[PDB]
RNA sequence: AAGGCGGCCCCCUGGACGAAGACUGACGCUCAGGUGCGAAAGCGUGGGGAGCAAACAGGAUUAGAUACCCUGGUAGUCCACGCCGUAAACGAUGUCGACUUGGAGGUUGUGCCCUUGAGGCGUGGCUUCCGGAGCUAACGCGUUAAGUCGACCGCCUGGGGA
C-alpha cells in the first residue's frame, strides 16, 4: 500500500511509503544468510570502475532459490521476508522433509500455501516446471536461460515473461523489455509474477534515502572541466558538442551491442 | 436475494406462528439477513451501484419498520435489536 | 510456358479503379490489369467499359498459360462489378463460379468520418 | 453468393441470379452503410423516420384508398 | 444441485482417449457426490468451419447435476488439456434426460 | 403462423440444426422474424441458439470462410 | 431512478410483473439542508495502443482559406484506481394518488371454452399512434393529460449588462 507522507518536513513532503504488513517483523533466517561485504565501484585493483556506487546501509546476504531443484516434494510457505539485496520480497518455504528455503515471493503468494516444483508440478502462482510442460501464454518468472543453471529473467519485483511460441526444443518468450527470445524448452520456469508490483510506485523524497542506498551523487558532465570531461568547460553555461560518455562516446541513441554469438537466440530486438 | 430455507428458518424463529412472515421483526431480520449477506458482496463489487441502490432501499425499509416497532412498542424493539445485534 | 488449365480471376472493383488479377487456385498471380492502366485517368477510369476493357487485357496477359476454365471471387462495389465478367465469358472463357468475397466485420474497427460535403 | 453456373447455362442468367443473391444477401447497401461513421444520434434519427414515414404513410394510403379524386 | 449441459469437442487424434476422459470426469462427479443425467458420445463429425487448422472434431455431450465447485475444475481440466479444443457449459433450469436430435 | 407456438416448446434447442438450418439464409445470417412470421420471443431463443451453434462449429458464421 | 446498457458462457447480484392464498395492520406521500449516482470531453498515476482522430504538417480550393476536400498524423479514444460534476443531462412537461367517452397496434404474463388448429371469450403490467369532451395565446395535449382535484417541493418576475 502506497503511503504519501503529511508534510512535516522538507524530505518528508514528497515520501511516498510502500507499506506491505504482511512482512515478518523480526530476524530472518540464520543458516541462510551469508555476508555481502561492500565494494565501493572499485575492482581488485582499487581504481572505480563503476561510478557513483558507495556507502549505505550494512546488508547480509539471502541465498535465494533460483535453481529449484527439489522436485516432486510440495512446500508449504512459512513466511514472507524483505530482502535489501533485490527488489522483490522472498518467501520462507518449508519442505516436507524438514528442509527450509527462500525463494522469490511470486505476487499473490501468502503464508500458509502450498508449491511443488518438478515436470509433474499442477500449474499455479508458485510451482516450478519447464516451459516444455507449461501451456504457451502463460506468465512466469524466475527463468532460466540454460538448463539446470539457475533462474535469470524476471527477477524484479514485479516483472514476469511471456510464453508465445513453441517450437520443439525452444520456446519463444515475450521478455519485460519487450525483446522477443528463444530459450530451450527444457529450461525451468515459475508460473506468475513476482511480486513487489508496486516498487516502482516509491519517491525516496530526499537525497539522503539515496545514499542509504548506496547512491553517490552524479555530477553532470558540464559542470566540469574539458580535462575532465568532453562536455565541460565554456564562460558560462556553454555545450556546442555532441553528447558523449566521459570517454567519447555518443550516449543519445548509438547502439552497443557486439555479440555474435547470441544473435541466433534474438528473434527480435526491442522498439 | 435470500435463500429460501433461510427464510423459513427466520420466518419460524421470529414468528409467532411460523407462518405471519409478514411480521415486523420478520421483515427486519429478512433484510438484516440480506444486507449482512451483501456486505462481501459489495466489498469484492464495490462497483455495482445497481446492486447497492437495492442494498439502500432495504436499509431505509428497516429504519421505517424499526422505527414503527418502537413507537408501537419498545419492549420489541429492545429484544429486537439485541437479538440481531443492531446499533439502533 | 508453363500451362494451366483452371484460374480464378479476382476483381477489385472500388469506386475509382478496378483491378482484374489472374492467378490460380492456390493464389499465385499470373497476371493483371487496371483500369489506369488502360488508357484510363480520373473519370474515365471509375466506368464499366474501363473494367471491361482491364478484362480483355488481362485474358491478353494470361493467354499464353493456356486457361479455359475461370472462376470468379469479387470484391468491392463499383461499375465494373458485371460488365468485367461480361468481357471474360466473351473472351471465350467457360466460367465456373461467381463468388462474392466482400469483407463484411461484425462490428469491428471505425470506419473514418463522414464527409462534409 | 458462391453461385455455380449449372450445365448448359447461359452467362446472363448466372449473372441474373448472381445479382439476385447479392441483392438479397445485402452487400452493396452494408458497405455504403459502413463507408463512414454514424454516430448513434444519426442513427436513432434516421430510424426514427424511418418508423414515422412507414406509419404516416400507412395511415395515409388505408385514408386515401377511401375518398375518391373525381 | 446445479443442473449444467457440457458439451466438448476434441480433438479427433484423441479419440481413443475419450472413454478415459469420460470415465474420469464422471469419477470426479459421482465421487464428488453428483448425479450424471445424460451422456451421449456423438462421434466424429464434420465442422462447420476449421478449428486449429483442422476440419473434424469429436463431440460428447453430457447433462449432470453436480455443485459448481467440481465444475469449475473440470473446465480447467478443458483449459489445460490440449487435446479438446473447445468446451462449452451451460447452466439448464431443469435435469434433461431425453436424447438428443442428432444421437438419433 | 409461428412453429413454435403450434409446435409448443419451452425453450429452443440449439442443437435441432435442421430447424436452425430452416432459420438461417444461405450465408448464415439470421432470417428476420418479418419474413418467417416468428412471434419474437422464440426469435431471440432462436438467436440465441444459433450464436452457440456457431460457436461449436455445428453453424456457420458465413459461407466464406474455411 | 436517470445517465445509460447490444456476440456467447459462467460466478455474484439488484429490480419489475403475474397467479392464488396466507400475514403485519396506516407502518404512508413529499422533502430545504444533506448524502449518493451522474454521457462525452478533460485531469492525475500506472499500463496499453490496431483503427479513428483534435492539434500539427504538406497538398489543393480561393481574392485570401489559420476552413470545408485530400494524404498523413499526436494527445485522446481502451484498461485499473481516483478527481471533475457538467450537456438541447429533453417528454424542453417535478413526484405521489384519485376520477373522466373511444379506436388500431406492439410487448409481457395469466384464467376459462370441447386448444374439436396457430383459435373463441376475458383479466393484469408496460408501451406506440390517432383522436372526443375538456383545456390552451395558438401550435397542440388528450385515461401514459398540457382535462378535473388533493399533498409536498423546486423555480419565474421586461431585454441587455450577466
Ligand atoms: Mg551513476
Ligand atoms: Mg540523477
Ligand atoms: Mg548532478
Ligand atoms: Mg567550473
Ligand atoms: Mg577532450
Ligand atoms: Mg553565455
Ligand atoms: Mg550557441
Ligand atoms: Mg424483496
Ligand atoms: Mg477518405
Ligand atoms: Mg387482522
Ligand atoms: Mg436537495
Ligand atoms: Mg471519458
Ligand atoms: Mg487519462
Ligand atoms: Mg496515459
Ligand atoms: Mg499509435
Ligand atoms: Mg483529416
Ligand atoms: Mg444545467
Ligand atoms: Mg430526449
Ligand atoms: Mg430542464
Ligand atoms: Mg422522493
Ligand atoms: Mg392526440
Ligand atoms: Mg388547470
Ligand atoms: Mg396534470
Ligand atoms: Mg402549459
Amino acid at each position: 500500500a502506497v503511503v504519501k507522507c503529511k508534510p512535516t518536513s522538507p524530505g518528508r513532503r514528497h515520501v511516498v511509503k510502500v507499506v506491505n504488513p504482511e512482512l515478518h517483523k523480526g530476524k530472518p533466517f540464520a543458516p541462510l544468510l551469508e555476508k555481502n561485504s561492500k565494494s565501493g565501484g572499485r575492482n581488485n585493483n582499487g581504481r572505480i570502475t563503476t561510478r557513483h556506487i558507495g556507502g549505505g546501509h550494512k546488508q547480509a546476504y539471502r541465498i535465494v532459490d533460483f535453481k529449484r531443484n527439489k522436485d516432486g516434494i510440495p512446500a508449504v510457505v512459512e513466511r514472507l521476508e524483505y530482502d535489501p539485496n533485490r527488489s522483490a520480497n522472498i518467501a520462507l518455504v518449508l519442505y516436507k522433509d524438514g528442509e527450509r528455503r527462500y525463494i522469490l515471493a511470486p505476487k499473490g503468494l501468502k503464508a500458509g500455501d502450498q508449491i511443488q516444483s518438478g515436470v509433474d508440478a499442477a500449474i499455479k502462482p508458485g510451482n516450478t516446471l519447464p516451459m516444455r510442460n507449461i501451456p504457451v501464454g502463460s506468465t512466469v518468472h524466475n527463468v532460466e536461460m540454460k538448463p539446470g543453471k539457475g533462474g535469470q529473467l524476471a527477477r524484479s519485483a514485479g516483472t514476469y515473461v511471456q510464453i508465445v511460441a513453441r517450437d520443439g526444443a525452444y520456446v519463444t518468450l515475450r521478455l519485460r523489455s519487450g525483446e522477443m527470445r528463444k530459450v530451450e524448452a527444457d529450461c525451468r520456469a515459475t508460473l506468475g509474477e513476482v511480486g513487489n508490483a508496486e516498487h516502482m510506485l516509491r519517491v525516496l523524497g530526499k537525497a539522503g534515502a539515496a545514499r542509504w542506498r548506496g547512491v553517490r551523487p552524479t555530477v553532470r558532465g558540464t559542470a566540469m572541466n574539458p580535462v575532465d570531461h568532453p562536455h565541460g568547460g565554456g564562460e558560462g553555461r556553454n555545450f556546442g558538442k555532441h553528447p558523449v560518455t566521459p570517454w567519447g562516446v555518443q550516449t543519445k541513441g548509438k547502439k552497443t551491442r557486439s555479440n555474435k554469438r547470441t544473435d541466433k537466440f534474438i528473434v527480435r530486438r526491442r522498439s | 436475494s435470500l435463500s429460501t430455507e433461510a427464510t423459513a428458518k427466520i420466518v419460524s424463529e421470529f414468528g409467532r406462528d411460523a407462518n405471519d412472515t409478514g411480521s415486523t421483526e420478520v421483515q427486519v431480520a429478512l433484510l438484516t439477513a440480506q444486507i449482512n449477506h451483501l456486505q462481501g458482496h459489495f466489498a469484492e463489487h464495490k462497483k455495482d451501484h445497481h446492486s447497492r441502490r437495492g442494498l439502500l432501499r432495504m436499509v431505509s425499509q428497516r429504519r421505517k419498520l424499526l422505527d414503527y416497532l418502537k413507537r408501537k412498542d419498545v419492549a420489541r424493539y429492545t429484544q429486537l435489536i439485541e437479538r440481531l445485534g443492531l446499533r439502533r | 510456358r508453363k500451362q494451366v488449365s483452371d484460374g480464378v480471376a479476382h476483381i477489385h472493383a472500388s469506386f475509382n479503379n478496378t483491378i482484374v488479377t489472374i492467378t490460380d487456385r492456390q493464389g499465385n498471380a499470373l497476371g493483371w490489369a487496371t483500369a489506369g492502366g488502360s488508357g484510363f485517368r480520373g473519370s474515365r477510369k471509375s466506368t464499366p467499359f474501363a473494367a471491361q476493357v482491364a478484362a480483355e487485357r488481362c485474358a491478353d496477359a494470361v493467354k499464353e498459360y493456356g486457361i479455359k476454365n475461370l472462376e470468379v471471387m469479387v470484391k468491392g462495389p463499383g461499375p465494373g462489378r458485371e460488365s468485367t465478367i461480361r468481357a471474360l465469358n466473351a473472351a471465350g472463357f467457360r466460367i465456373t463460379n461467381i463468388t462474392d468475397v466482400t469483407p463484411i466485420p461484425h462490428n469491428g474497427c471505425r470506419p473514418p468520418k463522414k464527409r462534409r460535403v | 453468393p458462391v453461385i455455380k453456373v449449372r450445365e448448359n447455362e447461359p452467362f446472363d442468367v448466372a449473372l441474373r441470379r448472381f445479382k439476385r443473391s447479392c441483392e438479397k444477401a445485402g452487400v452493396l447497401a452494408e458497405v455504403r452503410r459502413r463507408e463512414f461513421y454514424e454516430k448513434p444520434t444519426t442513427e436513432r434519427k434516421r430510424a426514427k423516420a424511418s418508423a414515422v414515414k412507414r406509419h404516416a404513410k400507412k395511415l395515409a394510403r388505408e385514408n386515401a384508398r377511401r375518398t375518391r379524386l373525381y | 444441485m446445479r443442473h449444467y449441459e457440457i458439451v466438448f469437442m476434441v480433438h479427433p487424434d484423441q479419440s481413443e482417449q475419450v472413454p478415459g476422459m469420460i470415465e474420469r470426469y464422471t469419477a470426479a462427479i459421482t465421487g464428488a457426490e453428483g448425479k450424471i443425467h445424460r451422456l451421449e458420445d456423438w462421434g466424429r463429425r464434420q465442422l462447420a468451419y476449421p478449428i486449429n487448422k483442422l476440419h473434424k472434431a469429436h463431440y460428447v455431450l453430457m447433462n449432470v447435476e453436480a455443485p459448481q465447485e467440481v465444475i469449475d475444475e473440470l473446465e480447467t481440466t478443458f483449459r489445460f488439456n490440449d487435446a479438446v479444443i473447445r468446451s462449452m457449459v451451460m447452466r439448464t433450469k431443469h435435469a434433461v434426460t431425453e436424447a438428443s436430435p442428432m444421437v438419433k | 403462423f409461428c412453429r413454435f407456438t403450434a409446435e409448443g416448446v419451452q425453450e429452443i434447442d440449439y442443437k435441432d440444426i435442421a430447424t436452425l438450418k430452416n432459420y438461417i439464409t444461405e450465408s448464415g445470417k439470421i432470417v428476420p422474424s418479418r419474413i418467417t412470421g416468428t412471434r419474437a420471443k422464440y426469435q431471440r431463443q432462436l438467436a440465441r441458439a444459433i450464436k452457440r451453434a456457431r460457436y461449436l462449429s455445428l453453424l456457420p458464421y458465413t459461407d466464406r470462410h474455411q
